[PDB]
């Protein structure tokens, strides 16, 4: 049956080539021999035994298997190497995770400076990334690593979110000890970085905000190489973490040992000034300093900028693919 | 790591910008002139320009103004380079000895903003109280011109018209005043705003908004005697003061988009207006003074001059000189005579200054056997094309080859003693439903012609309408006699065929030397074409004779010569093709994995692919197995310009964003990831788009000529003209003139003081990242040029090393003949 | 989609054990000492109830696919447990689930793992994800105990006497083939149904229909007391066998 995974062989699969080097393993591109779709395959390699399967695909495994939406990417099957022996402690051959393959990436899109995107582009392409991150979160899942390498786009317009190898279950209710240090830092939350360790939901929220930004200006809002800077790059733009704007600040693990050049104030609506309204105004609560006076996926959603966004009117992106070969003189 | 040296053998000659003024003495007529990276200094004379001047900055020149601000004798020059280095300059001059001073410095770049589509734009008020910046969109950035700024600090007014397309300081009024045309969904609109230095905010401006021409592109200030403003589009010319509101639309500028504005006189009567087929014009205003003493604006009249080269700037000097800065084609010094010529023309030319143009490709070949080598360059765009041969006779000899039309590919065939290159000419749709070419050209100048017949894509169906008066590109091959460059034959391709790659090899048994052209089938319909032909040509006997066509579905971007095997790029695929016996075309392997393979080299059987957005590629052919292998892909997104192979494990790539790195593999085989990974080990901002790579060199090596520390000779040709060298450097030479660098930076004073270290670090919009693994040789060739005291300051406490004496100090003298060696390499 | 994973109880006789000459009584002792072998070794090691569970979970199918005579029992179970440590984010390192195994089990036990023990266990984990289908989500009893009582409205003594003693019938079915048998929802409510029945407690009344004498249903759609009953006949079985009685 369709369900009886990891025992299809990944014979059944012609390797177009590499897509990436991932965390466990390669990502490749691939064709189905049976049916021409193209695929993507994540390599898992138990061969290090130091503890056998990555735990971080063990996670993309578990919440991928339990989340449907048409913003979040579908792992299609797992298939094996073939294993070539009838023992099975001889056998290390690996494991492939199937995916279904995406044309893009964001980062991919934007660093290489061959797209431009519209206000509408924007709506589009938030509206699908914040109703899927509302989905996760409603699931009570965390993605903690967004970025635009994470945030794949089709060349339709759908946008899917697929890097859920840091993805963990939070509770509202029993506050955990979490790992502090879990997103890049270009898209990282104030308090992980003043070491939260109880993480919200809401670090994910910070993270789209960044891209909303980002898609406006198409650099990276706060690019820093060390954590201090980020803090300073922040707080010249979102102001100072200070008890008045967010009172538990204080019971925050660096709060006193990492401090901003100055108690600067708050400026994100001045050096946006060149943003649409109903974008600033979602820009300037998404980049909330305090989590809990942040705003949630859904309330982005129920927005001036997005609450009337019709998806079925998607947007592709301008990605030109001709005379951009030969620049006009 | 890999160590490799940069090194300029040309500079770029394509002109950027040119203003006139009182820089030099407040007595003195200069003519600043801008090249990439360049200014030239000239004092105007009868006859024509006397140079005194030329200095190098570390950036891109962006802004090039001249001012004379209350308590200065002479003008100031503001200059912002492309990565918002900012500076105020004056030039000083003690007897002999020529200097120039940086009386101001800053960076002006925003942590956050949006860079604007029509660029950077830089204005100064007439009463010099402030510069004007249009660098993000949504803000205006206000320098205030007080003697206290010398950090050039600013500030930033909210600018509610996001997209501007040009703004200049306007004259005759009470307050500093701006008039920008700005688009939104309503069309395009030339609105005014007044700038307080006190607020730092806009004032409702003098003059009412008017909409304007759908495509009005330049704001030109006129002066006092008249005010107000003069807009310039396709069709039309308005002038804007107040109430007053004239317009005149007469049929002949329709024809060319203007693209450059310049004032004659200094009331305003008179300006000078350019367009993309070089037409030269003047606007005249036409006064008429009122009884109350007042002049007004009676009407506005165009009057066509002549012909010059398709100009970026133009300048108007003095008596009747007018210089013609391009950037397509020769920068020219021409006068305009009061009586016409028999032609009817009013210009003349008097001076040609060689631009290498646009270097679209380039070949070396050795054509007079001089065991030194010769450059055969396509050059230039349009009317302005030609081929220039260069060869390092101490100048760079040029031959000029005018084609009138654009040169896109060259090869050389030895075996025919002659050259193919790919052409392009514009025809306009005609009364007749065909196309009329502007002016005769290389392809319609043939000897003998052929016209393609092929019926491959002739059962259409696909309906493409035609509307009188729109362009078209005709591509042809042309076939040019090396010794006497006379065009023997031109091919023309079908309609809407792009002509794209070209390479002249032998295939398989085939004794016989061929001409292969790669093509797409463009139609405006399509995002990427899907059609496109690889058509084999014989050029014998003065004829050339169609051997075979292979149809493919997309657009052949490169093709080059495999082991006697033909591969091609087609869209996203890689093919290797087979020459049989029955002289046809016949497929072997294919490589998918890419977004667009726009660029192929080969080694061996290892390739080196060239993709939109992915960077590059290391692909193997692997005999045994008659199919293709992914080596190792580099996994940083860049937009490649051109690529070339190093040696076995290095390569080299050019960036859209100007910018030059080398990727080797890991050599490491730990793991396969690690070999599949190609490391960026060198990066560096060249400041040039390069757009051709090219192995070999000018120098003459044969019989003993004394060999280099360097090994290799790859050459590279830009858009702006500039030709340089990239060669490789041992792990003990690289170490020596890298500290070398960081000595010089100290001791050589830079305009505007801007750090070298900043301005060849990797820099696009979303990164920069400080250089790796390359040598400024433009930097190590400057210490022979510094004076003896600064020589024996850098080479204080400098050690050698790797060496015969593992560490062994350096004088001053030592390292002058190392430089010197070098500069033998160019 | 997703898998089937619960079978007939008459499909029991036909486990790869049955069929390799196992008798029913010996595969049941041998699910018992497995997965109270997990148990104990997790509880030692401080692990939360749900990856003792899962990890008992996974042993339990692994056995509907594989007989006991090729897969020695205590490997399987410390596989299973170090696996569910992963899937559950409550991690292990193998070595120190072996050394507990030690500790816990007799010389002739731990010969189970053979000359390596960590080897002997990472190298099944490639068989256990492939038997086990790789569904790795996993519900357990537990989490329906707690969201039906939280609607339970009444006494707060009666009530948490009602959960408990429920709790530890779920504990004890674990070392059946219920979890074979049944979803965990009709397990949560079987329980609750046992423990009202042994406390003389009617749990309709503290519901929000009281007249609703199947109260149940409005936990749990279409499950009939022949099912519960079965359920509780099973869990009762355990205690009567052994010298253990119901908690009470
Ligand atoms: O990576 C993509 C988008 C295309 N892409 C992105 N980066 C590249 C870098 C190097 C070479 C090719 C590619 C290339 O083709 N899609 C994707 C990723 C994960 C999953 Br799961 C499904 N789809």
């Amino acid at each position: 049956t369709e369900s009886d995974w990891g025992k299809r062989c990944v014979d059944k699969f012609d390797i177009i080539g590499i897509i990436g080097e991932g965390t466990y393993g390669q990502v490749y591109k691939a064709k189905d021999k049976d049916t021409g779709e193209l695929v993507a395959l994540k390599k898992v390699r138990l061969d290090n035994e130091k503890e056998g399967f990555p735990i971080t695909a063990i996670r993309e495994i578990k919440i991928l298997r339990q989340l449907i939406h048409r913003s979040v990417v579908n792992m299609k099957e797992i298939v094996t190497d073939k294993q070539d022996a009838l023992d099975f402690k001889k056998d290390k051959g690996a494991f492939y995770l199937v995916f279904e393959y995406m044309d893009h990436d964001l980062m991919g899109l934007l660093e290489s400076g061959l797209v431009h995107f519209s206000e509408d582009h924007i709506k589009s392409f938030m509206k699908q990334l914040m109703e899927g991150l509302e989905y996760c979160h409603k699931k009570n899942f965390l993605h903690r690593d967004i970025k635009c390498s994470n945030i794949l786009l089709n060349n339709s317009g759908q946008i899917k979110l697929a890097d859920f190898g840091l993805a963990r279950l939070y509770n509202s209710e029993e506050s955990r000890p979490y790992t502090n240090k879990v997103i890049t830092l270009w898209y990282r939350p104030p308090e992980l970085l003043l070491g939260e360790e109880r993480y919200t939901p809401a670090i994910d929220v910070w993270s789209c905000g960044c891209i909303l930004g980002e898609l406006f200006t198409k650099k990276p809002i706060f690019q820093a190489n060390l954590e201090l800077a980020q803090l300073e790059l922040i707080s010249r733009l979102c102001g100072s973490p200070c008890p008045a704007v967010w009172p538990d600040v204080i019971r925050l693990p660096y709060f006193n040992t990492m401090k901003p050049k100055k108690q600067y104030r708050r400026r994100l609506r001045e050096e946006f000034s060149f943003i649409p309204s109903a974008a600033l105004d979602l820009l300037d609560h998404m980049l909330t300093l305090d989590p809990s006076k942040r705003c949630t996926a859904e309330q982005t959603l129920q927005s001036d900028f997005l609450k009337d966004v019709e998806l079925s009117k998607m947007a592709p992106p301008d990605l030109p693919h001709w005379q951009d070969c030969h620049e006009l003189w | 790591m890999s160590y490799n040296y940069v090194v300029t053998a040309q500079k770029p000659t394509a002109v950027n910008g040119c203003v006139t003024g009182h820089f030099t003495s407040a007595e003195d007529l200069n003519l600043l002139i801008a090249k990439n990276t360049r200014l030239e200094i000239y004092v105007v004379t009868a006859e024509g320009l006397r140079p005194v001047k030329e200095v190098g900055m570390y950036g891109k020149i962006a802004v090039m103004e001249l001012f004379r601000p209350k308590g200065e004798s002479k003008d100031l020059l503001f200059i912002l380079t492309a990565k918002y280095n900012a500076c105020i300059l004056e030039y000083k001059q003690s007897g002999e000895s020529i200097d120039i001073i940086t009386r101001a410095h800053g960076n002006v770049q925003d942590r956050i903003g949006r860079p604007s589509e029509t660029g950077i734009i830089g204005i100064i008020d007439p009463e010099c109280r402030m510069i004007g910046l249009r660098l993000y969109d949504g803000l205006f950035k206000v320098i205030p011109l007080d003697r206290d700024n010398k950090e050039l600090k600013a500030f930033n007014i909210r600018l509610e018209e996001l997209h501007v397309i040009d703004v200049k300081f306007l004259y005759g009024c009470q307050a500093p005043t701006i008039c920008f045309v700005y688009q939104d969904p309503q069309g395009r609109h030339v609105k005014t705003y007044e700038v307080s230095l006190r607020e730092k905010e806009f004032n409702k401006g003098p003059w009412k908004q008017e909409n304007v021409e759908a495509e009005a592109s330049m704001v030109i200030a006129v002066p006092e005697p008249f005010g107000g403003a003069i807009i310039i589009g396709q069709e039309s010319i308005t002038y804007h003061n107040g109430d007053k509101y004239l317009a005149i639309a007469p049929p002949i500028i329709k024809q060319s988009t203007i693209v450059c504005h310049n004032r004659v006189d200094p009331n305003g009567s008179r300006y000078l207006l350019g367009d993309m087929e070089g037409r030269l014009f003047m606007l005249l205003l036409e006064k008429e003074e009122q009884m109350d003493g007042t002049v007004t604006l009676k009407d506005l009249r165009v009057e066509l001059l002549g012909e010059t080269s398709i100009a970026e700037c133009l300048t108007y000097l003095d008596n009747g000189v007018v210089f013609v800065g391009s950037r397509l084609g020769d920068s020219q010094l021409v006068k305009l005579n009061v009586d016409s010529n028999e032609q009817g023309s009013y210009v003349v030319a008097m001076e040609t200054f060689t631009n290498l143009g646009p270097i679209v490709d380039m070949c070396v070949v050795d054509l007079e056997r001089q065991g030194q080598g010769q450059l055969v360059t396509c050059s230039g765009a349009f009317k302005e094309g030609s081929l220039r041969i260069i060869r390092n006779g101490q100048k760079l000899h040029i031959r000029t080859v005018p084609l009138y039309e654009s040169p896109r590919k060259i090869c050389y065939q030895e075996v025919s003693q002659c050259f193919g290159v790919l052409s392009s000419r514009i025809e306009v749709q005609d009364t007749s439903g065909g196309t009329t070419a502007l002016r005769p050209s290389a392809s319609t100048q043939a000897l003998s012609s052929s016209v393609s017949s092929s019926k491959l894509f002739s059962s259409s169906t696909a309906p493409h309408e035609t509307s009188f008066g729109e362009e078209v590109e005709v591509h042809n091959l042309l076939i040019i006699d090396q010794h006497t460059f006379e065009v023997l034959h031109a091919h023309q391709f079908l309609q809407n065929e792009y002509a794209l790659s070209l390479v002249s090899c032998k295939l398989g048994k085939d004794p016989n030397t061929y001409f292969i052209v790669g093509t797409a089938m463009v139609y405006p319909e399509e995002a990427e074409p899907k059609q496109g032909r690889i058509v084999v040509f014989q050029y014998s006997d003065g004829k050339l004779q169609t051997v075979a066509e292979k149809e493919v579905k997309g657009a052949v971007y490169s093709m080059v010569e495999f082991n006697g095997k033909l591969l091609a790029s087609i869209n996203s695929t890689v093919r290797l093709y087979e020459w049989t016996t029955e002289k046809e075309l016949r497929t072997e392997c294919n490589h998918y994995n890419n977004i667009m393979a726009l660029y192929l080299k080969t080694k061996g059987d290892f390739i080196l692919v060239g993709d939109l957005m992915r960077s590059v590629l290391l692909l193997a052919y692997k005999p045994m197995e008659g199919n293709f292998e992914e080596i190792a892909r580099d996994f940083n997104p860049n937009w490649m310009s051109a690529v070339e192979i190093l040696d076995d494990d290095n390569f080299l790539g050019a960036e859209n964003a100007f910018n030059l790195f080398v990727c080797q593999k890991d050599s490491a085989a730990t793991t396969d990831e690690e070999r599949q990974h190609l490391q960026e080990v060198g990066l560096f901002h060249l400041g040039e788009f390069v757009n051709v790579f090219c192995h070999g060199s000018l120098v003459m090596q044969n019989l003993g000529e004394t060999s280099t520390p360097t090994q290799g000779s790859v050459l590279f040709g830009t858009v702006n003209g500039m030709i340089g060298l990239v060669t490789s450097l041992s792990e003990s030479w690289y170490n020596l003139l890298l500290d070398m660098q960081n000595r010089l930076n100290k001791v050589i004073k830079s305009v505007g003081k801007i750090e070298h270290s900043f301005w060849r670090s990797f820099h696009t919009e979303r990164k920069t990242e400080p250089a790796t693994g390359f040598i400024d040789g433009d930097l190590i060739e400057s210490f022979l040029d510094i004076s003896r005291p600064k020589m024996q300051e850098v080479v204080a406490n400098l050690q050698y090393d790797d060496g015969s004496g593992m560490k062994r100090e350096a004088t001053a003298d030592d390292l002058i003949k190392v430089v010197e060696e070098l500069t033998r390499i160019h | 989609t997703k898998p089937c994973w619960y079978w007939d109880k008459k499909d029991l006789a036909h486990t790869p054990s049955q069929l390799e000459g196992l008798d029913p009584a010996t595969e049941a002792r041998y699910r018992r000492e497995g997965a109270r072998f997990i148990f104990d070794v997790g509880t030692r090691l401080g692990l939360h109830y749900d990856t003792l569970a899962t990890g008992i979970i996974y042993f339990h199918r692994f056995y509907m696919f594989h007989s006991f005579k090729q897969f020695p029992r205590y490997v399987t179970g410390a596989c299973c447990l170090f696996l569910a440590g992963k899937v559950e984010e409550t991690p292990k390192k193998c070595k120190d689930i072996i050394k507990t195994a030690r500790s816990l089990l007799n010389d002739v036990q731990f010969g189970q793992f053979g000359d390596d023990p960590k080897e002997e266990v990472m190298v099944l984990e490639r068989i256990l994800l492939q038997t086990i289908k790789f569904d790795l989500q996993v519900e357990h009893p537990y989490q329906f105990l707690l969201k039906y009582a939280k609607q339970l409205k009444g006494d707060k003594n009666k009530i948490q006497k009602l959960v408990q003693m429920a709790w530890t019938f779920v504990n004890d079915s674990l070392c059946t083939t219920l979890s074979l048998q049944w979803e965990p929802e009709i397990i949560a409510v079987a329980v609750m149904y046992l423990a009202g029945r042994l406390c003389k407690f009617e749990i309709q009344e503290w519901t929000s229909k009281p007249m609703y004498r199947r109260w149940w249903e409005q936990f749990v759609q279409d499950v009939p007391v022949d099912v519960l009953e079965d359920i509780c006949h099973q869990i009762l079985d355990l205690y009567s066998q052994g010298k253990q009685q119901m908690p009470h």
